[PDB]
């Protein structure tokens, strides 16, 4: 078993739970196995998450500037360079905070 | 400036969140004493993203 | 969080444990955030399933330079069962006696009190795992274990049976509570909307579900558009497995108010369709708007007497897994997990299997897939996928059978149901301990008893585990 | 409303109107609308999903259906990624009444 | 009317269930999230109409800015994408009525 | 010239400043408003962004189908290709099958991977509309999902296969599959196919691209501009770029060159050309260990072992074959393989060509090779086995550095003809040192040593020394 | 809002009924899923509505906090709101006049 190369059986998978009662509307869904109301919409690429939001044409971007020390002083911070990049608009920082 | 990084480092430099939480019922010293057997050891438990 | 457990356990010869100590810690990181209600539901679970006369538990939260820890599926629950069910393992090796009847004799009885003086009422357990017991053939399936060990040198395989009680609630009261706001508009459609958020846990379809049952109208016509604070105010994160339960009242209670105005229309035309009750109570000027509210009742408990309830009820469940390991490379199948789950009388079967599978699969990742690792000076170096290992569609057992456990109505949450979200992941432990049965098959073939095995049990600590002529030559000449 | 800052997915509608007061449209020839650069379509009762039936006592075309009832029934509307296209698309949009 | 500020909407798709919000110069939220659901034929529980302030009404915008909003629902249904539409004031004096 | 003109959803796009440095995956979403296709991690690894290509293979002269990321597809690689995405093959309106049994299975829970899942198991229906359990596994290789447990979703898929308390679904009510009913092939590239494709250039705000019509163009190009960087598949480029902030100021992909993805079987073994990707090399090389005897085919089914847990579907339809041995991570799965197997490599330039044997030699340091800045490589033969000759490749599977430490093994030995007496013996590893190594103070040892228990405690003792 | 200074009303109306600055109080807009079928701003008659309207949400409101009221009759308005918050009172209603 040692020299086999590595090979997988046929997958067999059992799902058990319970039937509602027999008397239950067929409108009472509760307890009856009902799909998550946006699978198909999921499925389809037509459920909207946050950045499939459009842009509004005055919107901007933001990326977070982070630490590369675990414990530190700041002594300065030069935006020089990142004031030369095209589209460029500002940097935050504490002192923005109102 | 010095960092604490490990849970080790944290217990060495008395570094925490609060005081310890603590739960505790019967009798600690009465359970050992009457027990056949006693086992001991250390478990680390990595975290997730 | 990462946590680092030191434990010593008592026990007879039996294997019935009579006293336990156990320091956690935690490492929380650049923030409190959660890290201080994390650790009390650890030590709220240190315990498992497991009723322990003499007991001592702390908890310290280790604060350093690293990433701010917060919550994670679990909430300091699976991390404290572990170390439960590590020490347990380690009883019943000492004891001689076979893994699942030192658990089964230490498990709590319905009527029990935890350690933290709470009453074990709708004690499901032991059914759970009766049922996985039959279900899984686990007596059968221990034999053909044994029989494929002696017949193999380089490979073994590993079963355990593994149970889990979840206490259900915020650990902090007041967070247990929900809001719903519901419009029906003149063509009779309704708008509902509740504190809760969609996150792939299928809430919005369960309150859809709820929202029809209590109104008795078609789930066609009620739609949930979003979550706002500008609809319901002061809500609490959706978490901790609770905002079916949460939301659910809120939402039934909002419907109720709709429902009390429209009888004297109901009354008038009992016949005459949903649409007719509702032109019938606009042009009578009547509100088709309502807020609903819950508040869980009858929480808190105090660390200073070791009293009051911290939660609601326990979620209940039992995992049977098998494994395979490769004793040369680490590697290793699952090759069958078996899983009855009490979610009560389950509000959605296909939504709460999908969270027992999902919770599971986390779970098998926590604890054999998934390692972060950081320089010494406290930088992250897995950011990514190439680095960090969740499970893949190959990775899941390969055989997966689960069961929710039937006629357990739940009374005391929304519709008879129990949530669902956390308590299962732990219940993948059974994978890790499987693993820990294969390792020592394969030290025992080669040829001390209580050998280390920390979490995650990935490819290096199993093969390293191991040891053999090769391990023994790499460590040493 | 229109101080809102726009989508940059946003197009812009122009309302096509009746210049009779009471005629059978017997032609609609957007050919020239076409011609506009940015236009995007033409909207006429053909292109409403469910009803073209609205007003307070629902008495009302959203969009004209053969027959136009005074000087200024909207008959349609041009989309377009301007608001200049729209009207430029708008004037090309020829309509051939009988009274 | 001469409110200062003319007929406006914004309609903006959500190309979910037939999710639709609806940014409007109008007296009469109910009456033009009504009217757009039943031109689109859609249940009330998708269209949600909001109003931060008008520039005038008078009544002009009781019930006759739906004949700007439902064109403008209309053509964001069709395209996917948001429609806007404010009336010049020679179409909104011709279009909308009077006393 | 300067056009870049591609097919999405059947529809023609017309780009007239093609960035290089743009992204099919952007393109869609910011472009186009196209937001099925998902951002789920932008290396690979996730597969949420999985969309489906089709294009006229001119050297095979067919209609080809295959899924692959995004988030690393450099639009200006697209030129007179069809993209379809998960909008392409319907919508709530009109569910495509593969859409609807997701949804019904309970496969969709957050729904964020669900695209990418959907385009994966798509476009397996399209080059296979009836796939075994075992290939509908695969086509997963290369998509996570944090949610379902993955359960539901094989499950659900299961009822396309030939070789397939109340129920959670109930496949008897999903519309079938008709084949025929899927976008036709877009006739104005079937049109271009006739058309001589020469070279393009794009211009962006840091990156100009060329995309080289001929072995001659490319040539040229790297003899009066050895900076200019080969762009393939850009599964290591792409990664240099997003990740680690390397900028190429040129780039020169040279996919279109026939030279490069040619097959061609000789007496020694399988010549690929460099730019042949990885899924081609397991197609031929299936074909090969299939038809031939047993004692053929020891390196190819190496390679092919290799191969197996190795990215998805989407990353070995784009990954080239030279790609991977020029990168030359210490970590590479195929080197070791290659060197053990003293794979030759074509290696050309304006004006020279040579072979080299891979050995040791090959890599000289971290992520070097020994190509002069201006040569390319041509092509690799991976040879037959001899009579005698035994090969195993083996790798770690569980990564903890980006590029670093993890095992992987090609291992070859050769008989003295009618004994049991070691010939030649090669055993190369990576993620054991800086760049793939041959275990070369161990193997000379063992030259004309019988194959027993002698000589495993010989070559232990030494890789416990030497590695 | 169309200039009549209909939400400055309503602003005072619910300051009074909560006995609260109007500064504490803000109205942002109108829309049909926070307040369903709405008559039309007309018939000069929209202060006399909505003003009871927002009444009698505001008396729904301080109806939940009396007991709070009761237990510290000084202590501030942001006290009670704590209070009710942290003992899990709703803090949300609806207000309806015909
Ligand atoms: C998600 C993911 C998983 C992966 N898993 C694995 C794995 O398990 N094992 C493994 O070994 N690799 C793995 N890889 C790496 C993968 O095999 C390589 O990225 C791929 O083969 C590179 O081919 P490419 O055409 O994409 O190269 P590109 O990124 O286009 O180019 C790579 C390098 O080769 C150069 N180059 C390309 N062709 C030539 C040529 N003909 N002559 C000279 N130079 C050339 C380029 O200039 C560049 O420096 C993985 C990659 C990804 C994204
Ligand atoms: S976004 Fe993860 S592979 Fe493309
Ligand atoms: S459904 Fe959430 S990642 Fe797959």
């Amino acid at each position: 078993s040692a020299t086999l190369l590595f090979q997988k059986d046929p997958p067999a998978n059992v799902q058990l739970f319970q039937e509602v009662p027999k008397d239950q509307s067929e409108e009472d869904m509760v307890g009856r196995p009902l799909p998550h109301l946006a699978a198909n919409m999921q499925a389809s690429g037509e459920a909207v998450y946050c950045d499939d939001i459009p842009r509004y044409e005055n919107e901007l971007s933001l990326r977070l500037v982070t630490s590369t020390r675990a414990h530190a002083k700041i002594t300065s911070i030069d935006t020089s360079e990142a004031k030369k990049v095209p589209g460029f608009v500002c940097f935050l920082t504490a002192e923005d905070v109102p | 400036l010095p960092a604490i990084i490990t849970i080790q480092d944290a217990i060495n430099n008395n570094s925490f969140y609060g005081s310890e939480i603590k739960i505790e019922k019967g009798d600690l010293k009465k359970g050992f004493s009457e027990a056949d057997n006693v086992v001991s050891g250390e478990l680390y438990i990595g975290g997730q993203e | 969080h990462p946590f680092l457990a030191k434990y010593k356990v008592g026990f007879m010869k039996t294997g019935t444990v009579v006293a336990l100590e156990v320091a956690h810690f935690s490492n929380g990181g650049n923030t409190e955030d959660l890290s201080r209600s994390i650790m009390e539901r650890a030590l709220f679970h240190m315990d498992n399933a497991y009723k322990i006369p003499n007991i001592r538990g702390t908890g310290r939260i280790c604060k350093t330079n690293l990433p701010s820890n917060t919550a994670f599926r679990g909430f300091g629950g699976p991390q404290g069962m572990l170390i439960a069910e590590y020490w347990m393992s380690e009883v019943a090796i000492t004891c001689g006696l076979p893994a699942e009847e030192v658990r089964r004799k230490n498990m709590y009885k319905e009527g029990d009190l935890t350690h933290f003086n709470q009453k074990l009422e709708g004690f499901t357990l032991p059914r759970c795992w009766d049922e996985c017991i039959a279900s899984s053939q686990y007596l059968a399936r221990k034999r053909e274990v044994e029989k494929f060990n002696r017949e193999n040198c380089w490979k073994k395989r590993g079963l355990c049976i593994i149970p889990t009680k979840f206490g259900i609630s915020f650990t902090l009261p007041f967070l247990n509570q929900g809001g719903a706001l519901v419009h029906v508009y003149t063509d009779g459609s309704v708008l509902l909307t509740h504190g809760g958020t969609e996150m792939g846990q299928g809430l919005h379809t369960k309150m859809v579900q709820v929202a029809s049952r209590a109104l008795k109208i078609p789930t066609s016509k009620i739609h949930i558009s979003e979550t706002s604070t500008n609809t319901v105010p002061n809500t609490s994160p959706t978490a901790a497995s609770a905002s079916a339960d949460l939301n659910g009242q809120g939402v039934y209670e909002a419907c109720q108010t709709i429902l009390k105005r429209l009888e004297p229309f109901k009354k008038k035309k009992p016949t005459g369709p949903w649409e007719a009750w509702v032109m019938d109570a606009y042009t009578s000027a009547v509100s088709l708007s309502a807020t609903g509210f819950y508040k869980t009742p009858n929480l808190g408990y105090s660390f200073e007497t070791n009293s009051g309830n911290p939660f609601h009820y326990f979620s209940y469940g039992v995992a049977c897994s098998e494994v395979e390991i490769d004793c040369l490379t680490g590697d290793h199948k699952n090759l069958r997990t078996d899983i009855v789950m009490d979610v009560g009388s389950s509000l959605n079967p296909a939504i709460d299997i999908g969270q027992v599978e999902g919770a599971f699969v986390q779970g098998l990742g926590l604890f054999t897939m998934e390692e972060l690792h950081y320089s010494p000076e406290g930088s992250l170096h897995t950011r990514g996928p190439s680095t960090y290992k969740i499970p893949a569609f190959g990775s899941i057992p390969i055989e997966f059978r689960v069961s929710l456990l039937r006629d357990c109505p739940n009374k005391r949450a929304i519709y008879a149901s129990k949530a669902v979200g956390e308590p299962p992941l732990f219940l993948a432990s059974s994978i890790f301990f499987a693993i820990k049965d294969a390792i020592r098959a394969a030290r025992a073939q080669h040829g001390k008893q209580l050998f280390q095995l920390d979490s995650p049990a990935t490819p290096e600590k199993i093969r390293n585990a191991c040891v053999d002529q090769f391990t023994t030559l790499c460590v040493t000449g | 409303c229109d101080d809102i800052p726009r989508y940059e997915n946003e197009l812009s509608l122009r309302l096509v109107t009746s210049t009779r007061a009471h005629a059978k449209i017997t032609s609609i020839d957007t050919s020239e609308a076409k011609k506009v650069p940015g236009f995007v379509c033409f909207l006429t009762a053909e292109d409403v999903p469910n009803s073209n039936a609205t007003g307070l006592f629902n008495d009302e075309t959203v969009f004209a259906k053969d027959e136009v009832t005074c000087v200024g029934h909207i008959i349609g509307a041009v989309v377009a990624d301007t608001p200049e296209h729209a009207q430029r698309a708008a004037r090309g949009v020829k309509i051939t009444y009988e009274d | 009317h001469f409110y200062l500020e003319t007929n406006c909407t914004i309609a903006v798709p959500k190309g979910e269930a037939g999710e639709m919000e609806l940014f409007v110069s109008t007296q009469n939220t109910m009456k033009t999230q009504s009217f757009v659901a039943k031109m689109l034929g859609v249940p009330d529980n998708r269209i949600v109409v909001r109003v931060k302030r008008m520039g005038g009404g008078f009544g002009g915008k009781e019930t006759r800015s739906t004949v700007v909003s439902t064109a403008l629902a209309l053509a964001a249904h069709k395209t996917g994408r948001p429609v806007r539409c404010m009336l010049d004031r020679d179409e909104d004096m011709l279009i909308t009525g009077g006393r | 010239a300067d056009e870049l003109v591609f097919f999405v959803n059947g529809k023609k796009v017309v780009e007239k400043n093609a960035d290089p440095e743009t992204t099919l995956l952007v393109y869609l979403r910011r472009k186009l408003g196209l937001c099925g296709t998902k951002l789920g991690c932008g290396e690979g690894g996730c597969g949420a962004c999985t969309v489906m290509i089709s294009k006229y293979d001119r050297l095979q002269n067919k209609i080809v189908h295959f899924s692959v990321n995004a988030c690393l597809a450099p639009i200006c690689s697209l030129h007179h290709v069809a993209v379809t995405t998960v909008e392409g093959i319907g919508n709530t309106q009109k569910l495509h099958p593969v859409q609807e049994r997701i949804a019904r299975s309970h496969g969709s829970q957050c729904g964020f991977c669900t695209p990418g899942i959907v385009m994966s198991m798509y476009t397996l229906l399209r080059n296979q509309p009836e796939p075994t359990v075992e290939e509908i596994e695969n086509a997963f290789q290369g998509n996570l999902c944090r949610c379902t447990g993955y359960r539901p979703i094989l499950q659900g898929f299961r009822t396309f296969a030939k070789d397939g308390s109340p129920s959670l679904f109930n496949p008897e009510d999903f519309k079938p599959l008709d084949p025929t009913q899927e976008p036709i092939f877009p006739p104005e590239l079937l049109r271009l196919k006739d058309t001589p494709q020469k070279k393009l250039r794009f211009e962006g705000e840091r990156v100009t691209w060329i995309q080289a019509s001929t072995m001659e163009e490319l040539l040229d190009l790297k003899a009066q501009h050895p900076d200019a960087k080969l762009v393939v598949g850009n599964t290591e480029i792409g990664i240099e770029m997003k990740f680690k902030n390397m900028l190429f100021p040129l780039i020169v992909c040279p996919a279109w060159i026939p030279e490069l993805n040619s097959v061609v079987h000789g007496p020694e073994g399988i010549s690929f050309g460099a730019s042949c990707p990885l899924s081609l090399v397991e197609s031929v090389l299936a074909e090969e260990i299939a038809k031939l005897p047993e004692q053929k085919t020891e390196v190819f089914r190496g390679v092919m072992e290799q191969l197996r847990w190795f990215a998805g579907k989407q990353v070995k339809s784009v990954a080239s074959i030279g790609g991977n041995i020029i990168t030359a991570s210490p970590i590479s799965d195929l080197n070791p393989v290659f060197m053990a197997s003293g794979a030759k490599l074509t290696l050309v330039s304006r004006g020279t060509r040579r072979t080299v044997r891979m050995d040791h030699t090959f890599f000289p340091g971290y992520r070097k090779t020994l190509l002069r800045p201006e040569e390319i490589l041509l092509s690799i033969e991976i040879p037959y086995s001899k009579e005698g000759e035994f090969f195993s490749a083996f790798k770690q599977a569980s990564r903890r550095e980006n590029d670093i430490a993890k095992v992987t093994s090609g291992m070859r030995v050769l008989f003295k003809p009618g004994t049991i007496e070691v010939q030649e013996l090669s055993l190369c590893f990576g993620g054991m040192a800086d760049r793939t190594i041959s275990a070369l103070k161990t193997t000379p040892k063992q030259l004309s040593k019988s194959w027993n228990e002698e000589l495993l405690q010989s070559v232990c003792a030494g890789l416990a020394e030497e590695l």
